[PDB]
């Protein structure tokens, strides 16, 4: 659904790809775990490992990211957190 | 006046292959469960 980016430490091109990738994952899967798995795997392939992705409706997080590889955004009511670390 | 010919030889050596590797990673996946074992209205008599 509607993509809203709240925070980002990421280039403009990677930001759009993160949203697009999550959007496709959300279209294909209903289960958040499987949505996250799609998003993570695609990023490892295109932008090198190691990415991590969390998708959900209710959580708080405190994580560490590599510069230029973190985004936090919503698709409707579902939040997606994606970053590299390691 | 006596020149003696001699032949010398040193011992050989042996090497071996080896490798190093830093710590390894592995993936993981989790799905949070949303159980709601909740009735509508239990008429309590506490």
């Amino acid at each position: 659904r509607k993509a809203v980016i709240k925070n980002a430490d990421m280039s403009e091109e990677m930001q759009q790809d993160s949203v697009e990738c999550a959007t496709q994952a959300l279209e294909k899967y209903n289960i958040e775990k499987d949505i996250a798995a799609h998003i993570k795997k695609e990023f490892d392939k295109k932008y090198n490992p190691t990415w991590h992705c969390i998708v959900g409706r209710n959580f708080g997080s405190y994580v560490t990211h590599e510069t230029k590889h973190f985004i936090y955004f919503y698709l409707g009511q579902v939040a997606i957190l994606l970053f590299k670390s390691g | 006046i006596r020149w003696e010919t001699k032949s010398c030889q040193t011992a050989s050596i042996a090497t071996a292959s080896a490798s190093a590797q830093a710590r390894n990673h592995v993936d993981a996946q989790v799905q949070t469960e949303a159980p709601v074992p909740v009735s509508v209205q239990p008429p309590s008599q506490y």
